[PDB]
């Protein structure tokens, strides 16, 4: 950490490391609870929604999870049901890492639907490890070209 | 809400005396007095329907 | 109705409840949606205070 | 909507290696990799009803 240093001319990089996350799960903040039965189409029926309190944060909001593949499906399935749709707050493609499988909880609703999972009482997710990104003092010498 | 943290008898000299009311509790503090102080704000927020 | 809490008053209502219970009251009022939708503002200030 | 162009072998030592998938596609291409590069942003908008 001294200042004793000459300047490096040219510098240009030599190694590049990617760590990523594939699963993307779909992530759905709604204030309308689906568990209770819609209004029929010429008459409608809401009653807000209830409070998660996940990660020792609680609101009304509540939050929905489903694969990519079933949300298409989800949506075509609900197209009858224009105010519920308007009701939508927040879509967020969170990555699948983060959530354990065992702490959702599946839902049923008035409807046939697919895949529509809801998150538990209170559970807290996982911590994303990082394994590639981690280089030891003798790699960094090696890559200096000094052992 | 809010909360504003200032440390005591800081930059204070001696023999300051803190303005006080006859309750007794000191309204102004000796020192910098929340003029080099933290600021929390936002204690949280959850989204709303 | 106006609170008044530390000699600031405002016509809103301020209410606490603890976490757990939040969820429930939130669910037995679904059943009111007009209601819900007029809630202003959720905060968690510490238990302390 | 969005692009990033960004020049190939630029500040890329020689002996570099880019990372690539089974399709052998260059996930992270040789130098820079978007560090400097131009952002193609809003490729057009028009008024709406």
């Amino acid at each position: 950490n001294n200042d004793d240093v000459i300047k490096a001319s040219n510098k240009y990089y030599l190694n590049n490391y990617l760590e990523q996350f594939g699963g993307n799960l779909v992530l759905f903040q709604s204030s309308a609870d689906l568990s209770k039965k819609f209004g029929t189409k010429k008459e409608p029926n809401l009653e807000s929604s209830k409070g998660i309190t996940y990660d020792y944060i609680t609101s009304p909001v509540n939050l929905y999870v489903m694969n990519r593949e079933d949300f298409n499906n989800f949506m075509d399935k609900m197209s009858k049901y224009p105010w519920i749709t308007q009701n939508f707050q927040k879509i967020i493609l969170i990555p699948a890492t983060f959530i354990n499988k065992d702490d959702l909880e599946a839902v049923k609703t008035q409807e046939d639907i697919k895949g529509l999972m809801t998150l538990k009482n209170d559970k807290l997710s996982n911590e994303w490890e990082l394994k590639e990104l981690r280089v030891p003092f003798e790699r960094l010498q090696y890559m200096l070209n000094s052992n | 809400n809010e909360v504003r943290i200032y440390p005591v008898d800081y930059n204070s000299a001696p023999n300051e005396k803190p303005i006080k009311a006859s309750d007794n509790s000191i309204l102004i503090d000796t020192g910098s007095f929340l003029n080099t102080a933290i600021t929390f704000d936002s204690f949280a927020e959850v989204p709303i329907l």
